[PDB]
RNA sequence: GGGCCCGUAGCUCAGUCUGGAGCGCCUGGCUUUUAACCAGGUGGUCGAGGGUUCAAAUCCCUUCGGGCCCGCCA
C-alpha cells in the first residue's frame, strides 16, 4: 500500500503494508510479511540511533503487517543520483555507518534513499545483523548490480563517490573490498 | 531458405540439432549424460555422443545441404565448451560453411519466443548451474537477478544427493514436496534482486539431519526456493516495466513452480510464458536457431572469433536481431 | 465524544492515598513527559494494541514510559513531589481528584526546554539526532517489537 | 615431457583437424602444462612438458578424437 | 523486582551429568581448474568476578548480556 494521506496528531504520515501476495503458500506469506514488518520496524528506528536520517517510526501493528511512518517529500535518489551526484557520496557515509556499526540493509538501491534535506533511508525492510564481513561485502555488491542496472552510463563517477562516503565513514573499508572479490567470483570458468 | 546446424554443450545435456529459418526445427536430440559415482565428464559424453548424434542428422538430412554451423561457445562448463566448439570447428571447415559461437541463454530466450508466443520477454531462466533473470533493456540482453553461490537446479540436486534420492533428483523432490503438509523453518533471502540459495540448501540439509520428516522438509525448501524466485521475477518485472515472464530452462519442468508463477501473473495482470518440453532443457535445436538468426542479419563471425566464452554474459552479445 | 483530559498541575503534593481512595485517573512524572503528543500518543496505542497490563488506565503509564516491564515505568515515570500531568475522564472525578492532590494550573511544564530534553534523552536512551516529540513517539511505539 | 603423434590418411583431413583445433589450443589463457601443436605434413604432433600432463594427454586425445569423428 | 534456562573457535552445537566435534574458508589431487568427491590446515581453553575442588565451563554465590516464567500495581 504506503499510501495513506493521513496525518497522526498533525504529523503527516504514509500507513506502508504488505498486500497479501497470494501466489505463494498461505502461512509462508503470513511469516514472510510478519518477519518484513518487524525487521523494517525495528531497523528503522535503531538506525536513527547510529546518526542516521530516517522517517518516523509511530505505530507498528503486527495483526496487520503495517507500519506508520512519517512522510518525506518525494525526492528519490534513484531520480536525483543523476542530477545531483552528490548523493551518491551521501549514500555512501549513511550506509558506510551501517556497515561499521554491523547493520546489514539487503536492498542497496538508490530507490531506498530520498533526498529533501538529507539522505533518508526510507526502507530498511530485509535488515539483518551481522559481525561477517561476508554479508557487508554482498550487500555491496547488490548495491552495485543495482546502480550498473539503473544508471551504468554514469557507474564510474556513482561508485567512485560512494567509495568515497564509504571510506569518509567506514574505517576497514578495505577489508570486506577485498573480501568482495571472492564473491565476484562466482562468474564459473 | 537458409538452414543451420547447432550443437549444445554447455553443460551434462549434450544437444544436436538442424533448423531450418521457416520457423521450423528439422531435427532435434538430445543425450542427457547419466552422472556417475562420486572420472567421466560432460565433455567426455560429449566427445563419445556428437558423432552418433551428426552421424543421425547426416541420415536425416545431406551433409551438403545445412548451410551454416553454429554452437554453444558459452556460458557453460569449460571442457563441454570446448569439445562442442571443436566439433563445431570440424564440421564447419568440412563442410565449407561458416562457423558462428553463440551464446546459451539468450539462445534460450530466442527459442522460448519461437515457439511460445510472440513477445519481448522477461525470462527467468533456471536451470542446472544457470538460474538468472534476464530481459531485453537498453537495446541489449542484461542480467537483473541471479544466484551468488548456486542455482536452483544444482540446489534441487544437492538435496537429492544428501536424502540419496537417484539422480535425476527433481521429480522425486517435487512429489516428496507435494506429499509434505507442514513447512519448516528456512532461510528466505533475497537480497533485492538477487537469491542466495546456499543459505536455503544448507538449512534444509541441517533440518533433515534434525529428523524432520523428508516430505516436509522437501516441501518446505520446495516453497522457500521457488518463492524467492516468484519474488525477484516480480522486482524484475516491476524493474523492467515489461508485459509478460517466461520460465525457461531444464527446472521448468517443475509443475509446482509453473502453477507458482502462473498464478503469480494472474494476479499482477500479466503474461506467463513456458517452452515446451522439447525446448526448455538444454538442445542442439536452440544453438542452431540462434546461430541462424545471427547470420541473418548479417552477423559474420571469423573462425578465429568463435573461441569458448565460459564466463559469457548476455550483454557481451551485440543483440542486433530487432 | 469527550476526548481524555490531559492537564499539567504544579507544585502540587503527592499523597499515595490517592491510589487506594479508588478511582479511574493517571499521573505521569512531568518532568518526562516530553509534550501533549507525548501523552495522546500513549493514550492511542492503549486503546488499540493487545494490553500488557491488567488496567486501562495503567496501560497508559506503561506505554508513556515505553519500558514494558511495569517496575521500571513506575519507578521512573510515575508522578512525583511537585509537577505532574493528570490523565482523565471525567470533570466530578476531575475536580475530585484536583482538589485532592492540590497545585496550579500551567501546561507549560508539559512543554520540552533544554533541561527537559536533556532529562528525556537520558532516561529514553535517546541517541541520534531526531525531534524530541516525535522520536519519543517513536520510541513508545517500538513496544510492540520483541 | 613426452611426444605425441597421429596420422591421417590425407594431408586434407591432417589440416582440417589441425586447424579446427589449433583455434582452441591458443583460446587456453593458461595452459595445464607446456604444450607444442604442430602439424607435420598429413600429421599432427604434440610436444607435452609438466597430474596435469596426464589431464593435457587426455584432453587432447580427445579433442582430436572428436575432430576425427566428426567426419 | 524475583524464579528457571542459555552463553565454548570465524559460524553451530556436544561437552554441564561427574573433574571437543561439525560447518565456514585455505592447501594438494580428483578430467589443470569445478558441478561434486577424497585427504591435511585453520581453529577457544569455554561471558566476567569470587569461593569450592590437587583437579571446573562442568559444583554454589554475584554480575554481564539473551530466552521462558513469576508479578506486586502505584
Amino acid at each position: 500500500a504506503d499510501i495513506k494521506r493521513d496525518s497522526y496528531l498533525d504529523f503527516d504520515v504514509i500507513i506502508k503494508e504488505r498486500v497479501k501476495k497470494g501466489y505463494r503458500d498461505e502461512r509462508l506469506d503470513e511469516n514472510i510479511r510478519k518477519s518484513r514488518t518487524a525487521r523494517e520496524a525495528r531497523y528503522l528506528a535503531l538506525v536513527k540511533d547510529f546518526g542516521i536520517p530516517a522517517p518516523y517510526i509511530f505505530d507498528v501493528d503486527l495483526d496487520n503487517k503495517r507500519i506508520m511512518m512519517s512522510y518525506i517529500n518525494g525526492k528519490l535518489a534513484k531520480d536525483v543520483i543523476e542530477d545531483n551526484l552528490d548523493i551518491a557520496y551521501k549514500i555512501g557515509e549513511i550506509v558506510g555507518k551501517l556497515h561499521k556499526n554491523d547493520v546489514i540493509h539487503n536492498d542497496l538501491t538508490t530507490s531506498n534513499f530520498i533526498f529533501d534535506k538529507d539522505l533518508y533511508i526510507i526502507d530498511f525492510g530485509l535488515g539483518k545483523i551481522s559481525n561477517l564481513d561476508r554479508d557487508k561485502a554482498v550487500d555491496l555488491i547488490v548495491f552495485k548490480k543495482a546502480v550498473l542496472s539503473t544508471h551504468h552510463e554514469k557507474f564510474d563517477e556513482i561508485w567512485e563517490r560512494f567509495l568515497e562516503g564509504y571510506k569518509s565513514v567506514y574505517d576497514r573499508w578495505e577489508i570486506i573490498l577485498e573480501l568482495m572479490k571472492d564473491v565476484e567470483r562466482r562468474a564459473r570458468y | 531458405p537458409m538452414i543451420c546446424l547447432g550443437l549444445e554443450g554447455t553443460a551434462e545435456k549434450t544437444g544436436v540439432g538442424i533448423v531450418t529459418s521457416d520457423g521450423e526445427v528439422l531435427f532435434n536430440k538430445t543425450i542427457m549424460y547419466k552422472p556417475p559415482k562420486q572420472p567421466r565428464e560432460a565433455a567426455d559424453h560429449h566427445a563419445e555422443t556428437f558423432p552418433k548424434l551428426i552421424k543421425e542428422a547426416f541420415e536425416v538430412v545431406d551433409k551438403n545441404e545445412i548451410d551454416l554451423i553454429a554452437f554453444s561457445q558459452g556460458p557453460g562448463l569449460g571442457p563441454s565448451l570446448r569439445v562442442t566448439a571443436t566439433v563445431a570447428r570440424t564440421l564447419s571447415l568440412t563442410l565449407k560453411k561458416p562457423i558462428i559461437g553463440v551464446n546459451h541463454c539468450i539462445a534460450h530466450i530466442e527459442i522460448g519466443k519461437l515457439t511460445t508466443e510472440a513477445e519481448d520477454p522477461l525470462t527467468l531462466y533456471v536451470s542446472g548451474g544457470n538460474t538468472q533473470v534476464i530481459a531485453y533493456v537498453s537495446k541489449k540482453y542484461r542480467v537483473f537477478g541471479e544466484t551468488l553461490d548456486i542455482a536452483v537446479g544444482n540446489c534441487l540436486d544437492q538435496f537429492a544427493r544428501y536424502v540419496n534420492l537417484p539422480h535425476p533428483g527433481g521429480p522425486y523432490i517435487e512429489e516428496l514436496a507435494r506429499k509434505g503438509k507442514k513447512l519448516v523453518d528456512l532461510p528466505y533471502t533475497v537480497k533485492g534482486m538477487d537469491i542466495a540459495f546456499s543459505g536455503l540448501l544448507t538449512a534444509a540439509m541441517r533440518a533433515y539431519d534434525a529428523g524432520e520428516r523428508l516430505e516436509d522438509i522437501c516441501y518446505s525448501l520446495q516453497e522457500y526456493a521457488f518463492s524467492m524466485l516468484t519474488e525477484i521475477t516480480e522486482r524484475a518485472l516491476a524493474h523492467t516495466n515489461k508485459g509478460e515472464v517466461m520460465l525457461v530452462g531444464g527446472v521448468a519442468a517443475n509443475n509446482r513452480l509453473r502453477e507458482m508463477l502462473k498464478a503469480m501473473c494472474e494476479g499482477q495482470n500479466v503474461d506467463f510464458y513456458v517452452p515446451p518440453k522439447e525446448f526448455c532443457g538444454d538442445n542442439g535445436a536452440m544453438i542452431a536457431w540462434l546461430g541462424l538468426l545471427m547470420h541473418k542479419n548479417g552477423r559474420w563471425m571469423s573462425l578465429d572469433e568463435t573461441k569458448i566464452i565460459p564466463n559469457y554474459r548476455t550483454d557481451m552479445v551485440e543483440v542486433n536481431w530487432i | 465524544m469527550d476526548p481524555m483530559i490531559i492537564r499539567g498541575i504544579r507544585g502540587a503534593r503527592i499523597n499515595n492515598e490517592i491510589f487506594n481512595l479508588g478511582l479511574k485517573f493517571q499521573i505521569l512524572n512531568a518532568d518526562v513527559v516530553a509534550t501533549k503528543k507525548h501523552v495522546l500518543h500513549a493514550i492511542n496505542q492503549a486503546k488499540t494494541k493487545k494490553p500488557i497490563a491488567k488496567s486501562f488506565w495503567m496501560e497508559i503509564l506503561v506505554r508513556a514510559s515505553g519500558q514494558r516491564q511495569i517496575h521500571e515505568a513506575i519507578k521512573i515515570i510515575g508522578a512525583k513531589d511537585g509537577n505532574v500531568c493528570l490523565i482523565c475522564e471525567d470533570e466530578e472525578t476531575f475536580r475530585k481528584i484536583y482538589e485532592l492532590i492540590g497545585g496550579e494550573i500551567d501546561d507549560s511544564v508539559l512543554e520540552i526546554n533544554e533541561d527537559k530534553e536533556r532529562l528525556i534523552r537520558e532516561i529514553f536512551k535517546i541517541r541520534g539526532f531526531g525531534n524530541v516529540v516525535e522520536r519519543v513517539l517513536e520510541k513508545i511505539a517500538l513496544i510492540e517489537l520483541k | 615431457q613426452a611426444k605425441i603423434e597421429i596420422e591421417f590418411p590425407s594431408e586434407d583431413v591432417a589440416k582440417v583437424v589441425y586447424e579446427a583445433v589449433l583455434y582452441e589450443h591458443l583460446s587456453v589463457p593458461y595452459r595445464r602444462s607446456e604444450i607444442d601443436f604442430k602439424l607435420e605434413g598429413k600429421k599432427i604432433i604434440l610436444d607435452i612438458k609438466a597430474s596435469a600432463l596426464r589431464g593435457t594427454v587426455n584432453s587432447y586425445l580427445r579433442w582430436i578424437k572428436a575432430a576425427i569423428d566428426v567426419i
